[PDB]
């Protein structure tokens, strides 16, 4: 809606302040209701200004000319505003034509440790605040965690792939800057068995249900009955979902026994009814021989014999009515038993099919978080939820690589360079690192500031491939601990032609154990050229990282024919499988939130380091040790955008420590 | 994460 | 309020995670009453099976014809004397009474003990069937 939709593409309330901006501005959010108003105008046409192009940069100058009365009064407060929304990254990142070359004289020096996207982005905005930068990179590549395979005509993402909605996404940004060739996903993923049969249409909708219901039972079990901690150990949603299934088991069980105690009970209650009419089979039996004996006595009797023959016949009639008034409640049990004995409650909560079917979902959930079920924190896994994007999913055709190679453009990149120790002073920095190619030949970087983007996963390898002196605090090391690193691989496999349904992006495979589910559990259909991609998750990535390539491929073959048939599936011409977790320069995927971390941890991921001084006495020194990249943002954990986020945050705290705020 | 399933996204709990 | 259909309780959710293995014995025990009330069905169903044979023909050779008539204002003598030996048999079940004799309404009967109360000494022959 204008200026208002401006504010939801940056991830801001059009109608409150920010506690950042409550930071920056402190005079307006305590001050009159109308100034906030003014201020929030202001921000939000500037957000729009930006927005509307984002391939030129937006000054303050061309801001305030596009300004309308009463808006444009203020002209301080209009540059305070552009300020404060350029040294933050909300206008003016990526990649953007500058109308006036940026200054020849540079202040500061800041030494990048990584270039993945959230390096770059840092990169970028610090050298356009008019900083000397240089970033350090292990690898022969820029991009790190954004990996693209290009062998002739195929282009196949080993890494990220996937933009998550445009709707409040920094990368549709990203995309008007770069020729990012966007192309919608489809939802349409039919599932087929081991057998190679598809799940039919009842069945399929019967289990996801199931599994949603499944999964908001877990909430229930962690917010309303408070199932969080079990033997003073944090309960995992794997430890929930495994307690939820059972008692619907136990439900499924109670049920069976209190129908069949309703049978009994009515078996019990025939019983006595049947020993009844024996005995009283018996006493007319008795009694219609009496009356046949008194009535033999021939006429005329006196009226004693005559008495005899009409009392036991008026005694018999009674008796023959009470066994009638037997007779037809025995009916009433016997149709009450047939309904019964007809209408039993159900004798599996889930069959063997079912539970296959069911385990798709789990690792597909397992893909998503990057790990087993039963490392995810009950509590907080999905913490990150309320900040979802709007709009369909989409592949970046030309290659996600086209956006951290288009960033990596004008600056000073030093591939081939592996950080061994951080050193960090009251007086500066210095970073030792080597050369890849050659160990020996060792490098010596002096700054005044460092900024560490380097994955969870390196973070936390012991022994340390990256030694901190001093060493890092126990606060920061840990959250290093603590935190999720997961792991999750793909198998990009190349074919002469297409042989499967080329208006089908996913379609999944459903494996035979609960073990064995992530295993080459889906399969993207996403390229230009016949290219299909399988997924390795869960449980399975780990253990799939120690088989070759040849046996991966097979079985990827095994699969699809039994999909498509034996004739309709080629060799392949290329095959490559990733393996994040054995990569040195990344061990794993993504970050996760963990059993016994929180949201909390990130937060504290992303707080900079400051040394103690020098001297003995002297006053409190300034921060020196940053960090960013996907494990380091709360709100936008485990993707592109996030890591792309956390780069702009570290240099707008950057540029205010060592140029000065505003 | 969750926000980055594709394929039959779930919906329990959010 | 869990989802519905679904069965989640605290008494049930303590149970089930109280040890490594305290949710296969709660299950498995569910498991072993279940065998137990059904071979309690089996046993049922074989006792009301040899039951039902023993009733086959139901009371069949044992009905006699109902046999109806108008009832009387006039007491016979017979009738009087089969009276007598009713209140003897029966007390003050007024309904049988009237069975026996059959052409007597129940109301006529309860009439028969205010009018012949003296003559037919109906005060002695009610305490001789209340001493049996
Ligand atoms: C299989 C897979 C699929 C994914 N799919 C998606 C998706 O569909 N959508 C999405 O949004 N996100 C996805 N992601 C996540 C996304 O790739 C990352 O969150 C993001 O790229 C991380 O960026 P970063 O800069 O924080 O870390 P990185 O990109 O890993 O950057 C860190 C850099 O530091 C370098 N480095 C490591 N050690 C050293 C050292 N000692 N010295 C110097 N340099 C070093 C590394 O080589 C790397 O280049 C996926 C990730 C994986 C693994």
């Amino acid at each position: 809606s204008g200026v208002e939709g401006a504010a939801f593409q940056s991830r801001l309330p059009h109608d409150r302040m920010t506690s950042q901006e409550a930071a920056c501005f402190p005079d307006i959010i305590s001050g009159p209701q109308q100034t906030q108003k003014v201020f929030l105008f202001i921000r939000n046409r500037t957000l729009q200004l930006w927005l509307d192009n984002p391939k030129i940069q937006l000054t303050f100058e061309a801001t305030l000319q596009q300004l309308e009365a009463p808006y444009n009064s203020d002209t301080v407060l209009v540059h305070r505003v552009h300020s404060y929304l350029e040294r933050h990254g909300l206008i003016n990142f990526g990649i953007y034509k500058r109308i006036k070359p940026l200054p020849t004289k540079k202040t500061g020096k800041v030494i990048i440790i990584g270039s993945g996207v959230s390096g770059l982005a840092a990169a970028r905005q610090l050298q356009s605040f008019g900083m000397d930068v240089t970033l350090l990179e292990a690898r022969d590549r820029v991009g790190g965690r954004v990996a693209t395979f290009r062998k002739g005509n195929y282009v196949a993402d080993l890494g990220a792939m996937v933009v998550t909605g445009l709707g409040g996404n920094p990368m549709a940004v990203v995309s008007k800057q770069v020729n990012m060739e966007l192309a919608k996903i489809k939802q349409k993923c039919p599932l087929y068995e081991a057998n190679g049969q598809a799940v039919p249409k009842e069945k399929d909708e019967m289990v996801e249900q199931e599994f949603n219901r499944l999964l908001e039972a877990t909430s229930y079990l962690s917010h309303q009955l408070d199932f969080n901690v079990l033997n003073n150990k944090p309960v995992s949603l794997g430890q929930a979902l495994e307690v939820v299934i059972q008692l619907q088991e136990k439900h499924v069980k109670d049920e069976q026994i209190e129908h069949w105690k309703k049978i009994v009970k009515t078996q019990e209650e025939l019983k006595e009814l049947l020993n009844k009419m024996v005995n009283l089979k018996e006493k007319i039996k008795e009694l219609h021989q009496q009356y046949k004996e008194a009535s033999e006595v021939k006429p005329p009797r006196d009226i004693t014999a005559e008495f005899l023959v009409k009392s036991k016949h008026r005694d018999l009639t009674a008796l023959c009515k009470e066994y009638d008034e037997l007779a037809e409640t025995q009916g009433k049990l016997e149709e009450k038993l047939q309904e019964l004995e007809a209408n039993p409650p159900s004798d599996v909560y889930l069959s063997s099919r079912d539970r296959q079917i069911l385990d798709w979902h789990f690792a597909n959930l397992e893909f998503a978080n990057a790990t087993p079920l039963s490392t995810l924190s009950l509590k907080h896994w999905d913490q990150d939820d309320d900040f979802e994007f709007t709009g369909s999913h989409l592949t970046v055709r030309n290659g996600y690589s086209c956006v951290p190679v288009a960033l990596a453009e004008g600056l000073d990149i030093k591939l081939n360079t592996a950080v061994r120790q951080v050193r960090y002073t009251a007086s500066g920095c210095e970073v030792i690192a080597v050369n890849t190619r050659s160990t020996s030949q060792t490098f010596i970087y002096k700054c005044d500031a460092v900024l560490c983007t380097l994955p969870l996963g390196v973070l936390k390898q012991q022994p340390p491939a990256v030694q901190f002196v001093p060493p890092l605090p126990e606060w920061k090391t840990s959250a290093v601990q603590r935190m999720g690193f997961g792991n999750l691989n793909k198998v990009v496999l190349c074919f002469d032609r297409v042989f499967w349904d080329p208006s089908v992006n996913l379609f999944g495979h459903v494996g035979s154990t609960t073990a064995s589910r992530g295993e080459l559990f889906l399969f993207w259909n996403l390229y230009k050229a016949p290219i299909l991609l399988a997924l390795v998750a869960g449980e399975a990535a780990g253990i799939m990282e120690n088989i070759s390539d040849d046996v991966i491929v097979g079985r990827c073959l095994a699969i699809l024919k039994g999909i498509f048939g034996s004739s309709a599936v080629p060799q392949p011409k290329e095959t490559v499988v990733s393996r994040w977790r054995a990569d040195p320069w990344a061990r794993g995927s993504y970050s996760y939130v963990a059993a016994g971390s929180s949201g909390n941890d990130y937060d504290l991921m992303a707080q900079p380091i400051t040394p103690g001084p020098s001297i003995p006495g002297a006053p409190q020194p300034i921060p020196r040790l940053f960090f960013a990249g996907e494990h380091t943002i709360r709100n936008y954990p485990a993707t592109v955008h996030g890591a792309l986020l956390s780069g702009l945050r570290e240099a707008g705290r950057i540029a205010d420590q060592f140029l000065g705020a505003m | 994460s969750r926000t980055m399933q594709t394929a039959r996204k779930s919906t329990g709990g959010k | 309020k869990p989802p519905k259909g679904m069965f989640l309780s605290q008494e049930d959710v303590e149970a089930v995670s109280a040890n490594a293995t305290a949710a296969t014995t709660v299950l498995r025990q569910l498991d072993m009453e279940l065998v137990s009330v059904k071979r309690q069905i089996q046993n049922i169903k074989q006792t009301n099976s040899a039951l039902k044979e023993k009733l086959d023909g139901g009371i069949e050779p044992y009905r006699l014809p109902e046999v109806i008539q108008k009832c009387n204002a006039r007491w016979t003598t017979e009738e009087q004397l089969l009276a007598v030996q009713a209140i003897r048999k029966y007390g003050r079940d007024f309904q049988a009474i009237s069975d026996v004799i059959g052409n007597k309404s129940v109301v006529q009967v309860k009439n028969f003990f205010v009018n012949y109360r003296r003559r037919f000494n109906i005060d002695e022959v009610l305490q001789e069937w209340e001493a049996e």
